[PDB]
């Protein structure tokens, strides 16, 4: 999407491999507020949106 | 109404415990209240803050 | 210490970091004492 009419993607009733994620190293930056990207295989979630 | 000291002394002490348990509610500017969040939820360079 | 590694690794080479080569090639303390030192040496490793 464009910024002006920016996207939501709810993700619900799922396992999420964070891990898989956090190593894809073509993502540039990956910084984390509240929780540590390591711990995010750890925890789990009443909702998730992208 | 007449033991009003002694039964003040007792209040007394269940109000100062009762705050002092009720602190542990307290966030003091962390992410909780309850350090199992914070232990479970960061790394410990950032927990340790 | 010294070894050459990929430029946006280099991030890794600070105590507590996450990533491949500060997991399993080299890992810093987390109370670490000292300088990390780094340049793009592109002139001098790169062939391919």
């Amino acid at each position: 999407a464009s910024v002006y009419a920016w996207n939501r993607k709810r993700i619900s009733n799922c396992v999420a491999d964070y891990s898989v994620l956090y190593n894809s190293a073509s993502f540039s930056t990956f910084k984390c507020y509240g929780v540590s990207p390591t711990k995010l295989n750890d925890l789990c979630f009443t909702n998730v949106y992208a | 109404s007449a033991l009003g000291k002694l039964q003040d002394v007792v209040n007394q002490n269940a109000q100062a415990l009762n705050t002092l348990v009720k602190q542990l509610s307290s966030n003091f500017g962390a992410i909780s209240s309850v350090l199992n969040d914070i232990l479970s939820r960061l790394d410990k360079v950032e927990a340790e803050v | 210490d010294s070894f050459v590694i990929r430029g946006d690794e280099v991030r890794q080479i600070a105590p507590g970091q996450t990533g491949k080569i500060a997991d399993y090639n080299y890992k810093l303390p987390d109370d670490f004492t000292g300088c990390v030192i780094a340049w793009n040496s592109n002139n001098l490793d790169s062939k391919v």
